RNA sequence: AUGAGUAGCGAAAGAGGGGUGAGAAUCCCCUCCACCGAAUGCCUAAGGUUUCCUGAGGAAGGCUCGUCCGCUCAGGGUUAGU
RNA sequence: GACCGAUAGUGAACCAGUACCGUGAGGGAAAGGUGAAAAGCACCCCGGAAGGGGAGUGAAAGAGAUCCUGAAACCGUGUGCC
């Protein structure tokens, strides 16, 4: 139940290759595109469907 | 010796004060070893009122931070003097 | 080729070097997106040093910023605060409060 | 099936009369996604009791609508503005008087939040 | 769970005061000693 | 440094609408809802020592956040012949 | 003074028998260096502020407030060969 031996930096570098994260995914809005979320309501100009809600 | 000038140090203006100031009651700071007693005297003798009652209390000092050192300010007496209808107003300015 | 730096803003660097490395190659436009969409809590600071540099290129080289690009974008890591905890039994374990650096460079492509 | 939402048998009930209360008065609310997904159901349900209007629909309704004032200047309960305006509002519809539309995430904990509203 | 330390300033003052250890010659000798060292606080 | 972005975050019911703000799940107001009631109510010992009241603050402390606080800075506040 | 030179020399080169620990007798630390001279960054820009980029002072600003020189463990960015 306690580690036998120190790691060294070539099993840690090689464990973290998985710790990341991803871009979001988003596409703009045809009035005054902002660049919003899909399938979101955009807070300043990215009007989803009609006005822009927030 | 025992002047009354001695008793009397000066004296306290804040909100509190001048509102009892509307009543004819006044407040100081006195002497830290002198009674109501000697109090009254001197407030009849250097004034020349008329005096009828006599409130007294005490405080103790406050701790201040000023640096990285520590100390702390020294204890005070205060005194409130109410004095008659007839007597005329002192002239605190 | 104007840059910008933070110098001891309180947070750990292994927390940043997470989206700093999302960040770095793209172009500046695309890039306040991104940053501005990620729900992290590097991101805010992150976009006020970017939005720094970017302004710094603006007014003492007269640059434009229809054509910048991130071209470094590292995080190093500063001075440290140790606290402690107290554990059962007497114990007193000790606790660490890192800090970062953060430095980004814009340059015109 | 349905969702527990965190919460204890007794107090998930608390929950949604609440927001089902709420929604009548305000007509638009804010609240989670998964809120929203599990409110929809019942306020839906409660609004064709109202559209029927009578007696045995009024007694039913009334035993799960909490009894807060909805309109001032008029001592209008919300159950009388339930069985009064949204019944003639809606006259025609069959089903489906609700939509959600999503938002960004919270800074507090990063949820996802939600506007659901009358239509 | 009583600990062992209740405060209590009576107690103190006659246990380990100024004018209870100048009654001794012993505590005389634990006074002169203090002084010597040279603390700030004599006694209690 | 490693273990490792791992274990833990110390008994308990909240929801919405306003507000303020550079910024609000966590601060103020309102309305419903819930808990104690031979106490989780009030008054007051020992002990503590300014922690009390008002106006500002956002470095460190609050096991998160914070526009808030028993935190930081300035002013004030304790009246006896019974 | 063929004595020490900041882990050395007094426990103490610095508000030291102090801070802390103990009911008490008692035990007992850590902590030096901007520049010859503050000449200690008017003004402009980003930012709520902290912090920066210019412009200035200076022989030096990589000298900018724990501010002479600044090693090793430790943490990163780019790239030639696998």
């Amino acid at each position: 139940a306690v580690p036998f031996r120190r790691t060294s930096k070539m099993k840690k570098r090689l464990r973290r290759t998985h710790f990341k994260l991803n871009v979001p995914g988003m596409t703009e809005c045809p009035s005054c595109g902002e660049m919003k979320l899909s399938h979101r309501v955009c807070k300043a100009c990215g009007s989803y469907n009609g006005k822009d809600i927030n | 010796m025992k002047d009354p000038r001695d008793v009397l140090k000066r004296p306290v203006i804040t909100e509190r004060s001048a509102d009892l100031m509307t009543e004819k009651k006044y407040t100081f700071e006195v002497d830290v070893r002198a009674n109501k007693t000697e109090v009254k005297d001197a407030v009849e003798s250097i004034f020349g009122v008329k005096v009828d009652k006599v409130n007294i209390m005490n405080y103790k000092g406050k701790s201040k931070r000023v640096g990285r050192y520590t100390g702390m300010t020294s204890r005070r007496r205060k005194a409130i003097v109410k004095l008659t209808a007839d007597s005329k107003e002192i002239e605190i300015f | 080729q104007a840059k910008a730096v933070a110098r001891t803003v309180r947070i750990a660097p292994r927390k940043a070097r997470l989206v700093m490395d999302l960040i770095r190659g793209k172009q500046v436009g695309e890039a306040v997106s991104i940053l501005n969409l990620t729900p992290r809590a590097a991101s805010p600071i992150i976009e006020k040093v970017l939005k720094s540099a970017i302004a710094n290129a603006e007014h003492n080289y007269e640059m434009d910023a229809n054509n910048l690009v991130i071209s470094q974008a590292f995080v190093d890591e500063g001075p440290t605060l140790k606290r402690f905890r107290p554990r059962a039994m007497g114990r007193a374990s000790q606790i660490n409060k890192r800090t970062s650096h953060i430095t980004i460079v814009v340059s015109e492509k | 099936s349905y969702r527990k939402l965190g919460r204890t048998s007794a107090q998930r009930k608390a929950m949604l009369r609440d927001l089902t209360t709420d929604l009548i008065i305000n007509e638009r609310i804010e609240t989670t996604e998964t809120r929203a997904k599990e409110l929809r159901s019942v306020v839906e349900k409660m609004i064709t009791l109202g559209k029927r209007g009578d007696l045995h629909a009024r007694r039913q309704a009334a035993a799960y609508i909490r009894n807060e004032v909805a309109n001032e200047e008029n001592n209008q309960d919300a159950l009388q503005k339930l069985f009064s305006d949204i019944a003639t509002r809606y006259e025609e519809r069959q089903g489906g008087y609700t939509r959600i539309m999503k938002l960004g995430p919270r800074r507090g904990d990063g949820a996802p939040m939600a506007i659901i509203e009358l239509v | 769970m009583k600990r062992t330390f209740q405060p209590n300033n009576r107690k103190r003052s006659k246990v380990h005061g100024f004018r209870s250890r100048m009654s001794s010659k012993n505590g005389r000798l634990v006074l002169a000693r203090r002084r010597r060292k040279g603390r700030k606080v004599l006694s209690a």
